[PDB]
Order: structure tokens, then sequence, then C-alpha cells
């Protein structure tokens, strides 16, 4: 009901509120006539020193724990008061599957970004209907790979899969239906550096990397056949043109790719070598 | 100081600094002229603290205690600490040192 | 008439109706009159006792 | 114990100044206390001489 | 070789140590230079290296403090932690 | 049960009793004659043949840098890492699943132990102002910043004369940190 | 000279007595709170941004950054930073007209002035684009000046 | 650094006796009295300048761009 | 004094809250707010209380009211006084200690 | 700076320090204060009847805080309570009880 | 004084602590350059070019400048911003602060006898309230609507009798705190006890 | 008054056989039950 | 009563 | 040797002047040989990264501890730079110097208080 403070001029009531506000001398004063709107100023800089909304809302909570002169016996019944207390809501899975997530996202190395697009994707997802289960074990790999995707992050299905036994096929239909509530709630140039990291390769062969994936997904024939592929056969070539010596057997046990994958698309690649000469 | 022998009672080694500052000082005396200064300057600072806390509380001490249109020194609730302020009535302000002529000389003096 | 940039002058006015209007934005206006009864806060000039001190 | 403190006392300070043992070991030989300590531990504070 | 050796404040109880090498070690006046011990003591164990070593970084910056009264070299130590200076080249 | 408490006592005696020189069992005639020393000191002491034992000396005192400190914080951490993992283990055989290396072994704890023991003042109040910034005003600053020593809070801000050659007696701070903050 | 006090030579001190230079440094850096909301070094215009600073934006350039050899006083904004806001979560005075964003830059000190002597940019470890500034101002020894 | 221009008290030009004085000291190996008693330097005021000079300069010139 | 003061009403059985112009909240970039930590602890007690309540209503296990009981008679304790001797110490999720209003009329600087 | 008031103006005098009755306190408050949330459920305003409503005082100057209107540098604030279901001890009391439980009878209580 | 031999012969002198120069060779050195071997030196007034009586000590020292300057210490506070807590000027030279009154202060005014000058630095010259006070109970329970001219005391059916009192917003504070920690701190305008 | 004589006490304090000065000052205004030096005058 | 500051050539001179 | 990983996830040598201007912490991982065994009941039947330690300046770890002048003009170091500290978020800690009492030696003392204990034979005993 109102309760819209508006401050204006009584002198020159000519248009709208323009003002300016002097923080130093702590008033507010119209910009034409000089005279003053408002006196006593307020800070907010100075309130916030002493001390999340997104994720945990308007909820509050205290913890208690032992004091400097207290007895243990007291501890251990107000904490026992709590855990018969802990169901009145049901927010103990946020913080446990939060718990869990933090610790596969520092076991994955990744960065507090992504850490907490994941964390705000599955708190988008939580106890929907659509998910209907997966033994919390999905929906934790799908939002991790959904906070990947968020950040221009590049995590390959094999990686996660190494993390999290999914099964796949269930972690792609949970992905599937969970980038549906995405949708619902209105590029693979990056994984080159990462396999380029992954053998310990200069930079001219990781810029040509990227110059040669780029143009092989410019001159299509194949297009990609996954893009896994692109990248190991794209890094093949532009290591065949140099010296550094690392052979076929060695490229494919450390990224994990098919020999006669590699060279399939070595074969065509060596076909489409004309184009491909940045210099 | 491990320079000197064991059981030694004279005064230099006791801490005696015949030298001058003209001349310098020599270390073992440098020495016990630091021991010196910092003991002085530990002694400062505690005097400083508790100088301090009894500011505090002589102020809070005394403070609700004045002197009321009746010559009478007496604090806010009425109780009379002194009848006369000072015992005499005058201010700190108007007073010198004065000798008194009545005492002072002799028998013989007095009289003349 | 001065100004609060120079030393011989004011900063703010206060009309005998309570409000106070700033020499600042105030020459945009152009003329401000004082009447009997307002009070002008002017600046530290000469021969005014203030109180000094030094802590403790 | 030992019956010949003079002779070992002697011994350990030659070979500790031949540089066979740490010169960081501090060894001190109380006469009074009758007494021969040995400190090797971390922390102390010494200084050449 | 065996011509210097470190010392706690534990083995400093049972040594004797003398300050200048070339003062208190051989066996025997101008009114300016300052009064001395005596070399009385034979048995000398170990001798100072040079007795300026044994100020700290800080007092070690002030000019003939002998001649100074202690405080006033605290005082010193204290106002050489915060004097304008060129701390680095880079 | 006092068959249990005998030799639980017998064991405290082998094991809790003077865990230095050795914890092993048969040490018992040499503790007897330690403790024989003790008492021998304690009454020795008594009969006003032997001053009390000063604590100023400096020689009885031990300085700690980042060594100990870090010996201490990585010992704690390690032990924490340890029993982290084990109790992965114990989940892993108890719920009957597939084992991985990226969730038993954590990498955050001795990286959070050491990055914040290193980076907030405590080390873990315990102990608190260890880490200090590193003061560049001049570069007698910083020499004498590094060098400077602390004593957590006889009279142990007065000088003592075991401090000749190893504690400067002039280069100390003045106000409530007087004579507890030494300079080498 | 009274009670420790000292008389300096005025010709010395224009020739270069005991002057010294001061080195600021006001490092910031935009942050990413829940990805939605983005902070981004810009700019601001007086038109759409609300909550802005009295100071003067004609020494920022198109990124929000002063380039170094530009002299610089009280008052003045160094790193012009934008935080996005929601519609529906304040309207506040005329929050409801400017919809754009609100101003949150780091201007300099309101008591110095100076040439900024040097500014990079440069990502930090979760990559975040974070900028330092260092104004260098030479201060002549004055009156109150300590010695 | 690098040369202090004119003088801290008398005013005189002190900036092209730097390159002589060096020039005399490392070529005629005289100390710095004779030196300084060669570039023409009668007071001590003078003297305290070039004596007392630490050029950081050489140490700055040292990084690259 | 029966216009005063009554042991019945030494016995706190209604609980006053104050208005944020004693606690006043922060919203800091819109997306960091925080509360005080009177405000906490108000959120304690009612979350206490209607814990109390709803144990209290259906069924009654005896021992978890009395837990409940604790629980609530803690949370007021320390609301009051947090830093009471014999009972655990309430710490806020910052990692410090809950701010009482015993604690702003106790130590110095405060509101005395 | 404030706004004028036509109450009569006068000084302070006589100050008297009294236990708060649980009926007074209800009838000095307003609020019942029943949802331990700080704000309302949209991330905006107040939650209405929680822990900071409008029916208490308001800071943010825009606010008008409604049961004073006016505004934050004029608003001396609202008071809100607390129904308990179980009686609980005063801490400052705590001994006082104790001694009076220790000076009157268990029973017919005299 | 070894500062001026030092610049005179151009050898650094030796300031080591524990040696063995004396004051007389220096100034046996100082002698061989042709001044004064005690450091002094006939000096001449400025104003009138008049030789002084007293000979004046002369000579070189090294002198360092610390961080203390004044460019970084003035600063002076005429009505700016106040705390959000106690709505008192803020702490801070950066953040436009108020120097501290503090309690010794207070009491040396008390000492001087001056009370207008104590109550106007302790109201108008920092933070100043008025509220409203009921006639039966002295707490401030007063609903002010003055925008027609209304008041009410909630809890002891008051509309007519409102009294109104200009109180320190701290000490309103401690009014209100004493109200959330079931303490009445009552307030009267008239002596009930004579 | 009181106010000048706590003042007028309390400043010699700064300037600070039987013990004297500060911890006399000390026992003296705390009225303590037990002297550092408990000594008579027999006349 | 100068610190001796040329010893590289005496040290040169002399070796 | 010190090392930096990235956001995007490239790990590359660290030096110091880049650690104080991008705000990092001068550390280095920490790998160890984790050995794993399984009895069936005496019947018997990895590199493992633990964390980054923080390294001091001036140290054997460090890389400016082998370099010489010119090279550390190279890496933008001042040669007089002495060096013995740590850095974190840009920040150059150091790590106090603490004093404690030494151990596992007898002690005495006496108790001047009204307490029946005259001598107290103190001794803290502690492991290597
Ligand atoms: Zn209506
Ligand atoms: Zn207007
Ligand atoms: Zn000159
Ligand atoms: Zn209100
Ligand atoms: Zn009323």
């Amino acid at each position: 009901p109102n309760l819209n403070i508006v401050l204006t001029c009584p002198e020159c009531k000519v248009y709208p509120p323009k003002i300016v506000e002097r923080f130093s001398e702590g008033d507010v004063v119209c910009a034409l006539c000089g005279l003053v709107l408002s006196d006593k100023l307020v800070d907010t800089r100075s309130e916030w020193r002493t001390f999340n909304p997104l994720l945990d809302g308007n909820n509050l909570s205290t913890r208690i724990g032992k004091g400097e002169t207290t007895d243990m016996r007291f501890t251990k019944e107000l904490n026992k008061a709590q855990g018969k207390n802990v169901m009145d809501k049901k927010d103990n899975e946020v913080q446990a599957a939060f718990a869990k997530i933090t610790m596969l996202c520092d076991a994955a190395e990744l960065p507090k970004i992504v850490k907490d697009c994941a964390k705000e994707a599955y708190k988008l997802c939580h106890d929907e209907k659509t998910l209907k289960g997966k033994s919390m074990e999905s929906i934790m790999a799908a939002s991790i790979l959904i906070g990947c995707r968020r950040a221009e992050v590049a995590r390959t299905f094999k990686e996660i899969q190494s993390l999290i036994h999914v099964k796949t096929k269930e972690f792609g239909k949970t992905l599937n239906i969970m980038k549906n509530i995405l949708r619902g709630k209105s590029q693979n140039l990056t994984y080159i550096p990462r396999f380029c990291s992954h053998l310990g390769l200069p930079m001219q062969v990781t810029t040509s990397a990227e110059y040669t994936a780029k143009k092989c997904k410019e001159i299509k024939e194949i297009a990609g056949k996954s893009p896994i592929t692109i990248a190991v056969v794209s890094i093949y070539l532009n290591i065949l043109l140099f010296q550094i010596p690392i052979t076929a057997a060695k490229v494919g046990q450390t990224l994990q790719v098919t020999e006669g994958t590699i060279k399939s698309g070595y074969k065509i690649l060596y076909e489409h070598r004309d184009k491909l000469v940045d210099p | 100081l491990p320079h000197f022998s064991k059981d030694d009672y004279s005064p230099e080694s006791k801490g005696f600094v015949e030298n001058s500052y003209l001349r310098g000082l020599t270390p073992q005396e440098f020495f016990f002229h630091a021991m010196g200064g910092r003991e002085g300057l530990i002694d400062t600072a505690v005097k400083t603290a508790e100088t301090g806390y009894i500011q505090r509380r002589l102020v809070k001490a005394l403070e609700d205690i004045m002197v009321h249109y009746d010559n009478t020194t007496r604090n806010s609730l009425g109780n009379v600490i002194q009848f006369i302020y000072g015992e005499d009535g005058m201010d700190a302000a108007h007073i010198e040192k004065q000798s008194l002529d009545t005492i002072g000389g002799s028998d013989a003096a007095f009289e003349k | 008439r001065n100004g609060p940039n120079e030393h011989p002058g004011a900063k703010y006015v206060i009309r005998d109706s309570g409000d106070r209007i700033d020499l600042r934005y105030s020459k945009r206006a152009g003329d401000i009159q004082l009447q009997y009864g307002w009070k002008v806060e002017r600046h530290i000039m000469d021969n005014d006792p203030v109180l000094f001190n030094r802590q403790p | 114990v030992h019956r010949n403190p003079a002779r070992l006392m002697e011994t350990l300070r030659t070979l500790r100044r031949k540089g066979d043992i740490n010169p960081e070991v501090s060894m001190i030989r109380d006469i009074r206390e009758k007494e021969l300590k040995i400190f090797t531990d971390a922390g102390r504070v010494y200084r050449p001489l | 070789e065996g011509l210097v050796e470190y010392i706690d404040a534990e083995e400093e109880e049972s040594i004797l140590i003398a300050m200048q090498p070339e003062d208190l070690e051989p066996a025997e006046v101008d009114p300016a230079k300052r009064i001395r011990v005596s070399h009385h003591a034979t048995t000398f164990t170990h001798c100072e290296i040079h007795p300026s070593m044994i100020l700290g970084v800080a007092a070690s910056i002030i000019p003939f403090p002998d001649h100074n009264q202690s405080p006033r070299n605290t005082y010193q130590s204290a106002m050489g932690k915060q004097a304008m200076g060129v701390f680095l080249t880079n | 049960k006092k068959e249990k408490r005998i030799q639980y006592a017998k064991d405290i005696l082998q094991k809790e009793f003077l865990p230095h020189i050795t914890q092993l069992e048969g040490f018992e005639s040499r503790k007897a004659f330690f403790l024989g020393y003790m008492i021998n000191r304690l009454l020795l002491c008594a009969l006003d043949r032997k001053d009390q034992d000063d604590r100023d000396h400096f020689g009885k005192k031990r300085l700690d840098l980042a060594g100990p400190l870090l010996a201490q914080l990585f010992k704690t951490l390690f032990k924490k890492l340890t029993k982290d993992i084990f109790r992965y283990m114990q989940r892993t055989v108890e719920e009957a699943h597939d084992f991985n290396m990226k969730l038993a072994i954590n990498a955050k704890t001795i990286t959070s132990g050491l990055k914040y023991a290193l980076a907030t003042g405590n080390w873990g109040s315990s102990r608190a102002g260890v880490s200090q910034v590193l003061n560049r005003y001049t570069y007698s600053s910083t020499l004498s910043h590094l060098r400077r020593t602390n004593t957590p809070i006889a009279k142990p801000r007065q000088l003592h004369n075991t401090h000749w050659g190893l504690v400067c007696p002039a280069e100390t701070p003045e106000g409530q940190a007087c004579g507890l903050v030494k300079n080498l | 000279n009274q009670e420790d006090s000292m008389i300096m030579n005025q010709s010395s001190i224009d020739r270069g007595l005991f002057r010294s230079l001061f080195f600021r440094s006001y490092m910031d850096q935009e942050k990413k709170y829940g990805m939605s909301i983005t902070e981004t070094f810009e700019k601001p215009q007086r038109t759409n941004t609300l909550r802005m600073k009295h100071g003067t934006y004609d020494k920022l350039d198109d990124d929000g950054l002063i380039a170094p050899g530009v002299r610089v006083s009280g008052e003045d904004v160094i790193i012009g930073k934008t935080t996005p806001i929601s519609p529906d979560e304040e309207e506040l005075g005329q929050r409801t007209a400017y919809h754009s964003k609100r101003d949150a830059s780091t201007p300099l000190r309101s008591t110095e002035n100076g040439i900024v002597d040097q500014v990079l940019v440069t990502t930090n470890q979760d990559g975040l684009k974070f900028v330092k500034v260092r104004v260098r101002t030479t201060k002549i020894p004055q009156i109150g000046d300590k010695f | 650094m690098i040369v202090p221009v004119r003088c801290f008290s008398c005013g005189k030009v002190v900036g092209d006796k730097w390159e002589s004085y060096l020039n005399l000291l490392q070529e005629d190996e005289l100390d710095e009295g004779t030196a300084l008693s060669r570039l023409g330097l009668k007071r001590y005021c003078c003297r305290r300048m070039i004596l007392t000079h630490v050029d950081l300069i050489e140490k700055f010139l040292r990084y690259n761009p | 004094n029966e216009v005063f003061s009554r042991p019945e009403w030494m016995i706190l059985t209604c609980l006053p809250v104050p208005p944020p112009p004693v606690r006043p909240s922060i919203s800091f970039n819109e997306s960091q707010r925080g509360e005080d930590d009177l405000t906490f602890k108000l959120a304690d007690i009612l979350k206490a209380n209607i814990s109390l309540e709803t144990l209290e209503h259906n069924g009654a296990p005896h021992h978890a009211i009395e837990e409940a009981e604790s629980l609530l008679q803690f949370h007021v304790a320390t609301y009051m006084d947090n830093d009471i001797a014999g009972q655990p110490q309430a710490l806020q999720k910052s990692g410090r200690p809950v701010k009482s209003i015993r604690a702003r009329l106790k130590g110095k600087e405060g509101r005395i | 700076g404030q706004q004028y008031s036509s109450a009569p103006l006068r000084t302070v005098k006589e100050v008297q320090f009294g236990l708060f009755s649980p009926e007074e306190v209800r009838a000095i408050s307003v609020a019942k204060i029943r949802f331990p949330e700080t704000m309302d459920e949209t991330q905006t305003r107040a939650k209405i009847g929680g822990l900071n409503d409008p029916r208490l005082g308001s800071i943010d100057r825009n606010l008008k805080c409604q049961t004073c209107q006016e505004g934050m540098n004029e608003c001396p604030g609202h008071f809100g309570h607390i129904d308990l279901a179980k009686p609980v001890f005063h801490v400052g009391f705590i001994a006082k009880i104790k001694k009076v439980c220790e000076c009157v009878c268990m029973h017919c209580g005299k | 004084l070894l500062s001026k031999v030092a610049a005179l012969s151009g050898n650094e002198g030796d300031a080591s602590p524990f040696t063995d120069i004396t004051v007389e060779g220096i100034s046996k050195l100082l002698r061989e350059h042709g001044y004064q071997s005690r450091g002094f030196e006939v000096m001449y007034n400025g104003h009138t070019g008049k030789k002084l009586m007293a000979q004046i000590f002369f000579g070189p020292t090294y002198y360092q400048r610390l961080r203390h300057m004044v460019d970084d210490k003035i600063h002076a506070r005429a009505r700016g911003p106040m705390q959000v807590l106690t709505r008192q000027p803020v702490e801070g030279r950066s953040r436009d602060g108020g120097l501290r009154f503090g309690e010794m202060e207070r009491d040396c005014m008390i000492a001087h006898g001056a009370a207008s000058f104590l109550k106007e630095r302790l109201m108008e010259a920092s933070d100043a309230f008025r509220v409203h006070i009921c006639g039966i109970c002295g707490l401030m329970t007063v609903i002010a609507k003055l925008n027609h001219n209304q008041f009410e005391c909630k809890g002891c059916d008051n509309k007519i009798d409102i009294y109104q009192i200009h109180i320190p917003y701290a000490a309103k504070l401690l009014f209100q705190e004493l109200m959330a920690m079931n303490i009445t701190p009552r307030l009267y305008t008239d002596r009930s006890r004579d | 008054v009181g106010v000048l004589a706590a003042q007028s006490i309390g400043e010699p304090a700064t300037q600070m056989k039987v013990t004297s000065g500060v911890p006399r000052l000390k026992e003296i205004l705390n009225v303590a039950k037990n002297m550092k030096t408990p000594s008579l005058t027999v006349y | 009563f100068i610190k001796r500051d040329r010893m590289r050539r005496n040290f040169l001179r002399m070796r | 040797k010190p090392m930096v990983n990235e956001s995007d996830g490239v790990t590359h040598a660290l030096y110091p002047q880049e650690a104080r201007l991008r705000n990092l912490t001068y550390s280095s991982g920490l790998f160890v040989d984790v050995k794993k065994r399984t009895y069936e009941l005496k019947y018997e039947l990895g590199k493992v990264f633990i964390g980054r330690l923080p390294i001091m300046l001036r140290s054997k770890n460090c890389y400016l501890s082998e370099a010489t002048e010119s090279d550390l003009y190279k890496l933008k170091e001042c040669p007089f730079d002495m060096g013995g500290y740590f850095i974190i978020n840009g920040s150059e800690k150091v790590l106090i110097a603490q004093e404690r009492s030494a151990g596992n030696i007898v002690q005495v003392f006496k108790k001047a208080a009204p307490s029946p204990i005259s001598h107290v034979a103190e001794i803290r005993s502690a492991l290597e």
C-alpha cells in the first residue's frame, strides 16, 4: 500500500527529481534551485563493514558448538535436540548434495565458477517431477557437466564417466531431460589446449591445431564423428608436421583413442593437407 | 658475564662504568647500560598503565560532588562531605604562603 | 556575495522557516537577499574562540 | 656413566673441531654438578667465536 | 681446521671469552681513550670476533652508539624501520 | 577387572611413564635410576645446596622457525588425510561399490591447510600473529623485520645477562610489546 | 627552533632536497556471484546508470580505465565498474527509469592527486579479469613533515 | 640519483664534473680529495654531493622495458 | 513492588521483539544481504518454539519434549546473554560468536 | 531537521526501572512474528509477519515503516512479541528466582 | 664533527661502536684543515648581516625522512555522514569522520562548569532525536501520526496526554535494548516522589 | 570541587623503608587488608 | 680514523 | 618445482614477479607413491597428488636460488632481494620465529604460597 517515499522540490516542482546526492556533507539537494532535499544521509558501505541469498534463500540458522567454560553433556543434548528437529525441513539433501558435489569438484580440480554453476543447476532442478529418481549420482554428474558447459569449459563424457559410473545411457537421458528443465526455466576448440597440456606440446602446435581444427571444421567431409577424434587427429597431424616424436601408440593410450581411428582420420586429413598450412 | 672470573666482587665487574660518554664505553658497560635503559622504559610503561587506571578510579570516584549556595560541600544526594569547602571556604586560586609573626621570634623579641 | 570558494564568505543559509539553502547551485538562481531572523553559516574568521585540546 | 671424562671429553672436542660432529651440537661439562650435557636439538641460538 | 667454533648460551656457561684479541691475550696511555680492564685471567678458552656484532640490524646503522645513551639507541632503532628510501630496484 | 588393571598399570609404567628414553618393556631399572636422580635433585634443592632453577636462561629456550611449525602442521594434516582415506575405504567396502583413487585421496585438505595456515595469522586459538605482512618501508626495515623473533605472553621483558651476543640489547619496540619482541 | 623544531632552507628544498615519490596502487576486480550477475569494467553513461558518483568520467576510456600519464586528482574515478540489477528487486527512486545497471566504481582518494604511473590488467587464479593501478605523486617537504 | 644538478646549498653547477671525476679516478688513480681539488670545488657543501652520491640509475637500466 | 515487579514476571513467558532500528540489516549489492546476530537468535527462538509446539501437539515422547524445552531455553538464554558460564557458546555460520544485547551493554566502547 | 510536533515539550526527570510484565509486552507489541525467515519468498520487500516485517521499523530511507509512516530518520521503532507455549527463565534472574525458591514454601506458597 | 672532517678530507669516517677513535684525534684532523677544532664557526645574521656574538656549531649531518606527514593527518569535519547503528559521526579519515569527544573531555567540561556547551556538544553537535512518551506509562509506545495531528499509546488507553522529549539517539537505543531485555526504562516529566 | 580534587591528586600520580609511589597509592586507595611494609614508629 | 675503502689497490699491489 | 594451474586448465611454471602481479600463491605440487595391498588372513594377492606447499623464496625448491645476477635482471628480481619469505594471494607473508621452553630437563622450583608443597620437580617429557 504505497509506502514509496519520493523526494520532490516544492519550490521547483517543474520536473521529476533530477537531484544530486552530496555524500561528504550527508545531504541530497535539488540541482536547480540549490535547495537541500534531505539531511543526515545514511550509508550502505559502513553497515556492510561488519559482515547467501542466491542459494540459501531467506532461511536463517545458527550453529551450537562447545563453549569456553561448559560441559560436554550440554553440547550433546543441544545437538540431539537439533537432530530431532532436522525433519522439520527437507533441506538436508541440499547440504549433503552440495557436500558430495563439493568433494567431486575438488577432486576434479575445477575452478570455483564451475562449482557455483553446478550448484546453481542442481538448485534449479532439485526435486522436480520429471527427474523421478536417478539415484542422486546422475543428477550430480549431469549437473557438473551442465556447470561445465555454462562456464565455457570443456570436459569429455569419458572424463566425468571416469569419475562417476553413471552407465552412460541413463546419464544421457538424465542430461537430456535436465537440459529440457533448463530450457523450461527461461565447440571443440577448447579441447585442444587441454590435450596439448596432456601431451606437453609447445604453443605453436596448440595454435596450429587450433587453425587446423577450425579449417577442418570448414572443409566438411566426415564432419566430425564426435569432435574428440577430430581433435586427436588434428593434434596428430600438427605433431607429424614437426619433429617431436610421440608415434600413434603413445598418443592413443594417453588420450584414450583408437589407433585405427587416428590413422583413418590421418588418411583423409593427409588428403586435405593442402589448405591446412597456416604459414 | 662469561668474560670475567668466578666469585668476582670487584666494582668494575659488578656494573661500575668508570668511562664517560666523551671517550666511549666498553662492551661490558654498554650491556649493563642497555639493561638499565630497557628497565627504565618498562618501568615508565607500567607507571603509565597503572596511572591511567588510577586516574579513571579517581575521576569516577569524585564526580557528583559540588558546593551549593550555602557554603557546604555536599553531593547530589544531599550527603554532606564537608560542612565548609576546604574547612575555610577559600578557593585554591587566591591562597599564598604567609608567615605567622605571632609564634616567630623569641620571648624577648615578642615582648620587645 | 563572495561565495564558498573565497575565505571571507559563507556556506549555507537558513531561512526563518527552518530551511537550509546551499550557496552552491544557488548562484545558478541569481540573487539571494537576506532578511531579519535568518541564520547564515560563515567560515571561521578571526577573533573566534574555539576549544583546543590534546589527548589524553 | 664413565670413569674417565678427561680423555673422553678431549676426544669428543678434538673430533668436534675437525668437522666430524656437526658444530651445531653444544656440549657442556659441569664440574661441580659432575655432569656432561649434550644438546643436539633444534631451536638453540649460537654464535661463532 | 679447528679455528672457529659455534657457542650457544649453554656452553657459554663453561667458557672464558676475551673481547679484543691484541689487547687481552698478550701480557704487559693517552687520556682521550677509554679505560679498559686488565689481563689477569690466563685461562681464556675463546675470544670474541668483534664486540660491535652484539648489536642487531637496526642498531648497526647508529654512528658511535657507545657515546650515546641506550634509550636513544632504542628510539633510533625504532625509527629506522619507517624511514624513506629505496628497498629494491624492481 | 583387577587382573587387567595390574598388567594395564604395568603397561602404563612401561609406556606412558617417562615417554623419553624409550617405551619398551624391561627398561624399569634405567627409569628407576633416573627417578632416583630426580629425587636427588629435589631433596638436594631442599637442603639449600642449590638455587632455584632459572627459567630466564636463554640456553634453556628453543626457537621455532618454519621447520617445526610446518612439521606440526603437515603432521596433523597428514593424519587427517590418512583418516579420511581410510574413511573412504570403510565406506567403499561397507556400501559394496567400486573404488576410485580420485575420491579417496583429496588434495584440498593439504592445500587448504597449508594455504590457510600460511595465509592467516593462526597456525591451526592456540597461536596467533605468526604470519605478518612484510614491511617494505626500507631495506633495514626488511632486514630487521625478517630477523625479528617473538615471545608469547621472573620478568621476561627485562634484558637478561644470557642475551649477550644473541639478542640485540637496543633494537626493541616500545609500548605493550616492549621486550617481548627480540631481534637477532 | 624551540621544542625540537627545525628551520629548513627554502632554496635547498626548491633544488630537490628530501623530495620523495609516493606510489599508491588501486586494485579492482570484477566478480560473478551465481553466473547470472556479472560485473563488467566499462565506462558508465550518465543516462542509464543509477547510483553514479559525482566525480568526473572524462578521464576513463572505452574499457572503463584511465591510461597512464593522465593527471588525476581527488574525487576522480580511476576504474569504472557496473553491476547488473533487477527491475523488481529494489525500484528505489528512479530505478524503474534507468532500467540498465548500477554504478560501483572505485575512485581515487578524496585528498589525493598525482599522475597515473602504470596500469595493468590480468586474469587472477579463477580467471577473473582484475586490474591494478599505480599512481605516483611527488611530496615536496612541507613545514608539517617530520624528520 | 643520476648526478644531482647544481648543488644543494651554494648553487654551483656540478653535473658536468661527474664524467671528469670518474675519468680522473679510473685514469689517474688519484684520491677523492685530490679529484675534488682538481674539479674546482672549494666548499664542503658541494663535496658532500659528489662524495656521498649513490648512483642507482645504473642498477635501474639493467631492466628490460 | 506490585506496580513494578512481580516474581511471576521474573519468569519469561512472552518475549519482546525489537525493531530493525535496533538491529539494522544490510542489503549489499542486492545479492549479499547480511542480517544481525539478534535476528538469527530470534530465528532460533522461533524454530525451537514451533518445534516444541509441534512435538507437544501430537504425541509426547517425554524425552524430545525436554530436549526441545532445553533447546528453547538455550536459544532464549543465549539471546539474552550469550556469554553465560557453564553453558555452550552459540557461534554464527561465519565463524564468530553471536553478538548479544548484554555484549553490547558490557564491554568498553559500547553503548555506555 | 525533523518534523514539527504539537506535543508539549518538557525535560526528562524521574526514571523508574522495572520488570516487563508479559501482559504489558503483549499490549505494547503489534506483531506476533511466526516465520523464521527474514525477507519475503520473492527475495524482495519483507516477510510480512516475520523477523523484520513492515509492522516494525525500517531503514533504507525509501521505506516508510507502515505503522509510524514518516521516515527512518523519524521512526522510533515498533515492537513485536513472541508467545511461547512453555515458560522460560531469564539469565540475570536465575539466581534471584533461586533465592526466592529458598525464601518461600514450595507448596502452600507461604 | 667526523662528518665535517670526512667532507673536507674526502674519506668516509669509520663510525664503528667499539674502536680506538677519540674526539681529540678528530679535533686535530679538523684543525689540520683550517677550521676550528671544536666544530664552531663564525656565523653572520641573515637579516642585518651582523656577526653573531656566539659561534655556531655548524656541519653536515645525516638525516632521514619518516612516513609521518601532515598531508595524511590534517582533516576537518562539518556535518558529514553518520553510522547506521548509532547514527553518530563515523570513524576514520577516509570515511570523512569526526573527532571523538571521550569521557575525559566531558569530565574536563564538568571541571570548567560549562553545562550548555556540554549539552550542545552532546546533542546538536552530534545527534538529537525527538520522541513522544505517555503520561501513564513512560515508554515509547506512543504511535505518532502527526500528518493529521494524531497520537496514541498502545496498551494504556491514551489519546490526549502525550509528552514530547528530546533525547540522543544512543539513549533511545539504550531504552529500546532495555525493552528488548525485559526492562522498563519509564520516563516521567513530573516528580512523583517530591 | 570533587573533579578538581580528583585531578589535583591524579596529576601528581603521572610524575611518579616503607613502599612509596604507585603501588603504595594503590594500597591506600583500594584500602588493602595487607601492606607491603607494615612498619611502626614507636616514640 | 676513516674507513679504508682502497683495499683493492693495496691487495692488488701486495699479492 | 613451483607451478600454476589456471582456470582453463593449463599449468605452467611460476615466477615470483608474476606471482605478485597475478595475486597467486607461490607453491609447488606434492605427489606421494601410494601403495595398496589386499590380504585374504596373511594371504597377499600410483603417484597421487596430495596438495600444494608454499615455497619460500631463495630456497632450494624456488627457481631464484640458482639464478645469477643477469638472470635475476631478466626475471625482474633485484639482486639485493634477500628472500626468506612466502607469497600467498600476492601478499608477502613472513613467519615470525616463535619462542618456547625446552623439555626433557629436570627442573625444580619453590612455592612461597601457603600450599603444603614446598618444592616442585617438573619435567616436560616428550619424544624427539
Ligand atoms: Zn483503503
Ligand atoms: Zn529544487
Ligand atoms: Zn655546495
Ligand atoms: Zn515506526
Ligand atoms: Zn502509555
